[PDB]
């Protein structure tokens, strides 16, 4: 099933995911399309963080749900 | 140890979260994306709209923050009178497009580089615009900066009126260089210069700072220190209940 990423920038990334799917295999599907290390991200969905060990299912995730990646910037 | 590091989005986020719980009028306006020198007057704009439905009781027009329940957002909307509108800043950029690609290319290497956190208090109760630059005029002239301000306080007076009258007023905060002996303590200085002003919204401590550099920088890291240690096991992405 298709479900959405929105950056910081506003843009957002489309992946191809199941439900069974770990909150880690979905940062390696982000690293792919952004090259960004799965370290360095975090990931939201309904207000909460999404925790690594988990997997997609266990936040009842659905078919074009939109999670919010978050980066940390420095200045 | 006397360590300044640059504080990113999260501490300081952080920062604002934990400020709420000690004035509960602070919003901890979300850092990730923080505003930028090109959209910060469109960011207030959208919240006063928005705090003005909750208080005839209509449905909010958004954006929604991230890590907040829409409950608690609109909660907050009714309590607050003080928004901390963090911008971040780079020279090379020139459009509010270039910069949100300048942050995410800096994000991704985790450099500092030449970026900036400014700060815009915009404190609803005194109607005050107050503009911190710890480098005094990275972005431009203060006097510059001043004029911009004051058209725009003009256009807060329409958005945002008051039962009586009183205009919004400017204030630049600082009136010389105030982060010397280190280039990289911007997001500290901000943090600090706010936790000055919601103990004191006259607040004069910018004039009263340590001459030598060494001293000055000290004494900025004992905040950093005690404000590291207040802030570590609060709740991590998370808003505090309004
Ligand atoms: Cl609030």
């Amino acid at each position: 099933m298709q479900i959405f990423v929105k950056t910081l920038t506003g843009k957002t990334i489309t992946l191809e995911v199941e439900p069974s799917d770990t909150i880690e295999n979905v940062k390696a599907k982000i690293q792919d399309k952004e090259g960004i290390p799965p370290d360095q991200q975090r990931l939201i969905f309904a207000g909460k963080q999404l925790e690594d060990g988990r997997t997609l299912s266990d936040y009842n995730i659905q078919k074009e749900s939109t999670l919010h990646l978050v980066l940390r910037l420095r200045g | 140890e006397a360590l300044v590091p640059a504080w990113d989005s999260d501490i300081i986020f952080k920062a604002l979260c934990y400020f709420h719980t000690l004035y509960p009028g602070l919003i901890p306006l979300e850092t990730f994306p923080p505003a930028t020198i090109f959209n910060f007057k469109q960011k207030i704009i959208s919240i006063l709209e928005d705090k003005k439905a909750v208080l005839r009781g209509e449905p909010i027009k958004g954006p929604l923050p991230i890590s907040c329940s829409k409950e608690n957002y609109r909660r907050h909307l009714q309590r607050t009178t003080l928004l901390p509108v963090f911008m971040w800043y780079h020279p090379t950029p020139k459009t509010l497009s270039d910069t949100m690609q300048t942050m995410k290319q800096l994000a991704i290497k985790g450099s500092v580089g030449a970026s900036h956190w400014l700060l815009v208090i915009v404190d609803i109760q005194a109607r005050r615009l107050v503009y911190f630059d710890s480098l005094y005029n990275y972005v431009m002239p203060p006097e510059n900066m001043k004029k911009e301000l004051q058209s725009f306080a003009q256009q807060l007076d329409q958005v945002y009126p008051a039962y009586d009258s009183k205009k919004f007023s400017v204030k630049i905060a600082a009136k010389e260089v105030i982060q010397r002996g280190s280039g990289s303590s911007c997001g500290a200085w901000c943090c600090q210069f706010l936790h000055w002003y919601l103990k004191d919204p006259l607040t004069d401590a910018l004039n009263d700072l340590p001459v030598d550099s060494v001293e000055r920088h000290e004494n900025l890291a004992s905040f950093v220190q005690a404000a590291e240690a207040a802030v570590q096991d609060l709740p991590e992405l998370s808003w505090p209940e309004a």
